[PDB]
DNA sequence: TCGTGCTGAGTGATATCTGCTTTGGGTGGGTGGGTGGGTTGAGGCAAT
DNA sequence: AGCAGATATCACTCAGCACGA
């Protein structure tokens, strides 16, 4: 009715009935499969209702939107001081005080691509963000090969912020400095909180590596921690 | 200097290959009255291409299909394995 | 040595530039009038002679480009045309007020001074065509100097909105005011020079991009093919500013009053071939359907809603998180080995595994393309090598000038023209060279197929006017064209034979679908086309079409289904004798495996072409599959995966009457295909190969028993 | 004594979307008014003055068109502005010839 | 008009060698910049 | 040590002909 698409979920909801147990369990364990499954079978549900109700809501709408569940109260909330390794690419819940926030970053989702000899163009997908280039034009007639040239302002982007978060008073035990954490946000969850909020924040925590320098694909030992959002209170 | 790998007669001919399709190929693939045409297309396409991703990986599926043809057209071995299986079955 | 001749040739063309004359700015009056110098006729004279003692006998193009160079033209001789034009028009004014009245001293100089300047630039406009025996001179300016005659065109087309049409005009009715035995040979050449000028500057248009081929193309590839000079934009250069500069100059009302009194009050053997010239380039790159059609915006709606569909089916391959969520996807085959796929689609589906699972594959089978430079051969670019659905974008005035235009010359000469030009040709066939062979073609495929249409628009305008195609005389000298065409293996004239022949048949269709007691006379022309030769012939194209061009491909199949469709309707209406015709024995003529694979190969290009192809392809099939019976040639592979491409939902529009016969045809072809394999499991195997020719289980593979 | 390859600007695929585009864009140019032309009256100004910018009111391209014509422009600016300024020329040659050269 | 080599030079392609340069710090400079980093201590200047 | 450009030596495709069928 209010035509929005983001779904806010309990996980507590799943423990509360019987099926779902083991799905809550999968989910606090393997977030990102879950929560993709978790997605796409919500606008499947959505779809369905209104092929069931033969409802006079316009379908072409429902299917061009994308949609997204953003699962909260997923535990007791741990510190910035508590997290192992052994809490890499699993669920957790995290509250401080917001410090920072980056102005908006865009994020590249589908690539475009122009033929310099046919004026042909094409879009391709974009996966671990390697954009996957073609190799030679696509038109049987056009074979041109390594003639493909991307054109950055009529791709698709996303909306990207890190923001930097500073565990709460009570959580330092003898009162040194503050340990702090960065978190991403992407979409809906951009310019959800300002500097100064206290904020509780459920996402996915990360490791990413480190290049050593610019030129090569080198890489640094030690990893870097992060947290990938997905609810924000 | 590095020998290519082609989809010769030898390969064809193996227990992966024509014998496993002649085996279990009619089990797998199903054309249904009730199915959408898109549908069926779909599923012989899809255990056709699952059976060439097991033989011969190199190729894309219309890649494998074309080199099947030129096999196909040059191998005489291949031949007399299809004319065998054809008499095989017109016996019958 | 020869840099130092270039250099002194240069010097002496800018001192001849400087001396031809120039603007008078003494005069207070503006914008400032042309003068001219002292030795003006002595120096176009001069010129002319650099032009044709260098140039051309010692095979090179220095002359052209230092001419070039120094804005000869742009700058002395269209000044001087249009100024001379104007003088004229003064005088006939002052003239109408009073006919004694005179303004005009040296009348005599003037006219050569315009004589010599038209011949000069007809001379600079000429065609320029490179062959395999142009000296590197030659050959090494060519684009400069096509980039000159764009420039040239751009300006004659512009400057004081295309006066010098006008001045050529007036050159020409000189001649046409003296009667015909009165015109010496002098005036007949003077009227092919105008008509030269004219077909010189419809024809100019941008060249090629030539680019060496002794190292493979290095990693950064082709960056553009412009060929197009600095301050010159395709506008300028369009056929759309040649029909306005026309219409506005009234050069249309010349053409057809050439074009109406010809071989009755002219020399036709002057006339003849410089008018057929001018209409084919005229009407060699225009679409018949275009010309019989805000009507913007509702275009634009339904283009908009169009893209947003194709949008709609693209958005479910992608993912609603950004790349970096990082869902990882394990596959299990039949057998237990699992395979790893990344991506939230992946997870959701497997369609799109599988699609993935193949598209992430690195190795590609090298596809090998015949292309010949239609430069090479000398031709312009027409519908033989222009992309299929490429439109001219007309103005509403613009087109409809247009269509006046070609409806007046089709109703008041069309008839003699092609009567005329058939004569002349069959009288001097072997010295024909290919360009005037595609010529005439084209241009009688063109009109017969737009009056054709015309015709079936507007009930008034009929065939009567292309009546002329049916004469035996033109007849047989296509048919003769096209055989010869094939049999020396020249594809380019088997390519406008073949536009022509589809032509002649669309039409000998309609004649006997007008009336049957008149259209005896033209069973007879049906029964002589239809010659045991002529049908292996054309049974022939299509299994050689698969090798060529996309384009020969259409042809092959628009020729090859009205060859179809004339004989089974004449087998139907009555019998024929050419040696009695068997539509049986020709259709089984028709089913080999060539003809299957050259089908196959045009549908796979089905996002560029329109209904009507995607129509005759599925109605060949249906002739195939269902009254011949030869179904064994349709159970491959390539079908079936260009099947999946055309029926899925990225595919084809679902609203379209194409999937409508693609959706009917697959039922039935997986119906019969399904009761094939339910009987023979052979065919499992069989599929991915072509058919067995052996004598003892040939007949089995084919047909089951 | 050389191998070479040429390419051909015929070859190419057009933007159908994109000439239509165009196509409304000159109308909308053309025959536009409030009874006197607005834009045609501009085009005459900036011919005088030797002016290059040219101002059009977004709200006067709503009106046209039904609308089509002004959402394609706002969400598809960078794609569909070299078709506009195609537009604009060929309206400028008509009524305005001498503009299209500089001064 | 199918099958089976023999010829073949053309059109590739991919397996295979030849030269930077880098970190950061004055053992590359200030005709690469100071919004790509370094950077705390002394010194001179104007507003106070 | 790693990376980007380049050389040169490696095969493969369409080309077409002789025999016989
Ligand atoms: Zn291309």
């Amino acid at each position: 009715e209010l035509g929005t698409s983001n779904l806010n979920l309990d996980a507590r909801n799943l423990l509360a009935y019987k099926q779902t147990e083991d799905l809550y369990h999968q989910l606090l364990n393997y977030p990102q499969e879950v929560i993709s499954i978790m997605d796409q079978t919500i606008k499947d549900c959505m779809v369905s209702l209104i092929v069931d109700n033969n409802l006079d809501y316009d379908l072409d709408e429902i299917e061009t939107k994308f949609y997204k569940v953003r699962p909260y109260n997923v535990g007791s909330c741990k510190g910035m001081r508590e997290l192992n390794p052994n809490d890499i690419d699993k669920l957790i819940n995290l509250k401080g005080l917001v410090l920072r926030s980056t102005p908006v970053i865009p994020d590249m989702k589908v690539a475009f691509f122009k033929c310099n000899v046919c004026d042909h163009t094409m879009a391709v997908e974009i996966d671990r963000g390697v954009i996957q280039e073609p190799a030679r034009c696509e038109r049987i007639d056009c074979n041109e090969p390594n003639s493909m040239s991307l054109i950055h302002n009529r791709c698709s982007f996303a909306d990207k912020q890190v923001i930097k978060l500073q565990e709460t008073p009570d959580f330092v035990p003898d009162g040194q400095t503050p340990h702090s954490i960065s978190l991403c946000v992407y979409d809906e969850l951009v310019d959800s909180c300002r500097a100064g909020d206290r904020i509780e924040v459920t996402g996915t925590f990360r490791s990413i590596p480190i290049r050593a320098n610019s030129r090569q694909r080198v890489l640094k030992s030690l990893y870097k921690t992060y947290v990938d959002v997905v609810h924000v209170k | 200097r590095r020998p290519q790998v082609k989809l010769t007669a030898e390969k064809l001919l193996s227990d992966k290959g024509l014998p496993y399709v002649l085996k279990n190929a009619h089990k797998r693939i199903r054309i249904s009255s009730k199915k959408n045409s898109y549908d069926n297309l779909s599923n012989i396409i899809q255990f056709y291409q699952l059976w060439a991703h097991e033989l011969f990986p190199k190729a894309k599926f219309k890649d494998f299909m074309k080199i099947c043809q030129t096999v196909g057209k040059t191998d005489p071995v291949l031949r007399e394995y299809r004319v065998s299986l054809f008499r095989d079955e017109m016996g019958m | 040595a020869a840099d130092f001749s270039l250099t002194v040739l240069r010097a002496r063309i800018a001192l001849l530039a400087t001396a031809i004359g120039g603007p008078d700015y003494t005069s207070q009056i503006d914008p400032p009038p042309y003068k001219l110098g002292d030795d003006c006729l002595a120096c176009l004279k001069d010129l002319k002679r650099w032009f044709k003692l260098v140039d051309d006998q010692q095979k090179r193009w220095d002359v052209a480009m230092a001419v070039a160079e120094y804005r000869i033209l742009t700058d002395d001789l269209l000044p001087i045309l249009i100024d001379w034009e104007n003088k004229c028009s003064l005088a006939a004014k002052l003239a109408k007020n009073n006919p004694d009245h005179e303004e005009f001293r040296n009348k005599a100089y003037y006219d050569k001074i315009a004589l010599n300047c038209l011949q000069l630039l007809v001379l600079m406009t000429w065609p320029l065509i490179v062959t395999e025996q142009s000296s590197s001179n030659q050959i090494t300016l060519y684009g400069e100097l096509k980039k000159h005659q764009l420039v040239y065109k751009k300006t004659i087309l512009s400057m004081e909105s295309g006066k010098v049409l006008r001045a050529a005009i007036r050159l020409a009715l000189d001649v046409i005011k003296i009667d015909r035995l009165s015109r010496t040979p002098r005036d007949n050449m003077v009227l092919k020079l105008v008509l030269n000028f004219f077909r010189n500057v419809i024809a100019i248009e941008p060249g090629e991009f030539t680019i060496n081929t002794k190292k493979s193309m290095p990693k950064k590839g082709i960056t553009s093919i412009d060929t197009l000079p600095p301050n010159v934009s395709m506008d300028d250069i369009s056929l759309n500013t040649v029909i306005s500069s026309f219409h506005k100059n009234k050069v249309f009302g010349f053409l057809l009053t050439l074009t109406s009194s010809l071989s009755k009050e002219f020399d036709q053997d002057f006339i003849n071939i410089p008018l057929l010239e001018i209409m084919f380039y005229f009407t060699k790159d225009v679409n018949q359907e275009l010309l019989f059609p805000t009507s913007a915006g509702f275009e634009l709606s339904k283009l908009l809603q169009k893209e947003h569909q194709m949008r709609k089916n693209v958005i479910k391959h992608t993912s609603a998180r950004h790349s970096r969520f990082g869902g990882l996807l394990s596959i299990q085959t039949p057998d237990k080995t699992r395979l790893t796929v990344s991506g939230s689609q992946a997870l959701v589906d497997e369609k799109i595994a599988l699609q993935k699972l193949d598209d992430s594959k690195k190795w590609n089978k090298r596809i090998i393309k015949k292309h010949q430079s239609v430069a090479a051969e000398g031709l312009p670019n027409s519908l033989l090598n222009s992309q299929t659905g490429k439109a001219i974008f007309f103005t509403e005035s613009n087109g409809k000038h247009f269509k006046e235009f070609i409806n007046n010359f089709i109703d008041s000469g069309f008839n003699i023209l092609l009567h005329s030009v058939t004569n002349y040709f069959t009288t001097e066939q072997d010295r024909m060279v290919t360009l005037e062979q595609v010529e005439y073609l084209l241009f009688f495929a063109w009109f017969v197929k737009y009056q054709l249409l015309r015709s079936k628009i507007d009930n008034s305008a009929d065939i009567k006017q292309v009546s002329e195609a049916l004469k035996e005389v033109t007849f047989i000298l296509v048919s003769s064209l096209l055989r010869s065409a094939y049999d020396l293996k020249n594809w380019t004239v088997t390519h406008a034979g073949m536009i022509a022949f589809n032509e002649l048949l669309n039409l000998v269709s309609r004649t006997k679908a007008a009336q049957e007691e008149d259209s005896t006379d033209i069973e007879f022309i049906v029964s002589r086309l239809f010659s045991d030769e002529r049908i292996q012939l054309l049974s022939n194209l299509p299994k050689i079409g698969s090798k060529y061009s996309l384009q020969f491909m259409k042809s092959c199949i628009e020729l090859t289904h009205s060859v179809l469709k004339v004989l089974e309707q004449y087998s139907d209406d009555k019998t024929l004798v050419i040696i009695e015709v068997n539509f049986q024995k020709v259709q089984a003529n028709y089913m080999t495996e060539p003809v299957i694979e050259t089908y196959i190969n045009f549908l796979e290009r089905f996002r560029e072409l329109e209904d009507d192809s995607i129509k005759k392809v599925f109605s060949f099939f249906h002739r195939v599959f269902v009254q011949a019976k030869e179904q064994a040639l349709l159970f491959r592979f390539d079908l079936i995966i260009l099947l999946r491409e055309m029926l899925s939902p990225d595919g084809l529009d679902r609203m379209s009457r194409s999937r409508k016969y693609v959706s009917q045809f697959s039922d039935y072809f997986l119906a019969r295909l399904k009761k094939r394999l339910k009987k023979s499991p052979a065919w499992f195997v069989g599929l991915l190969f072509p058919p067995l020719h052996n004598s003892e289980v040939g007949f089995y593979q084919r047909y089951g028993e | 004594s050389f191998k070479s390859r040429a390419l051909n600007h015929v070859k190419k695929v057009d933007d159908v979307t994109g000439e239509k585009v165009r196509e409304a864009f000159e109308q909308f140019l053309e025959d536009f008014s409030v009874v006197e032309k607005v834009y045609r009256a501009q085009i005459e100004f900036m011919k005088i003055y030797d002016l290059n910018t040219i101002y059009i009111d977004y709200q006067h391209l709503s009106m046209r068109e039904n609308g089509a014509l002004a959402m394609a422009i706002s969400e598809q600016y960078y794609r569909f502005l070299p078709f506009l300024q195609k537009g604009l020329r060929r309206v400028v040659r008509k009524y305005a010839p001498e503009l299209l050269n500089t001064s």
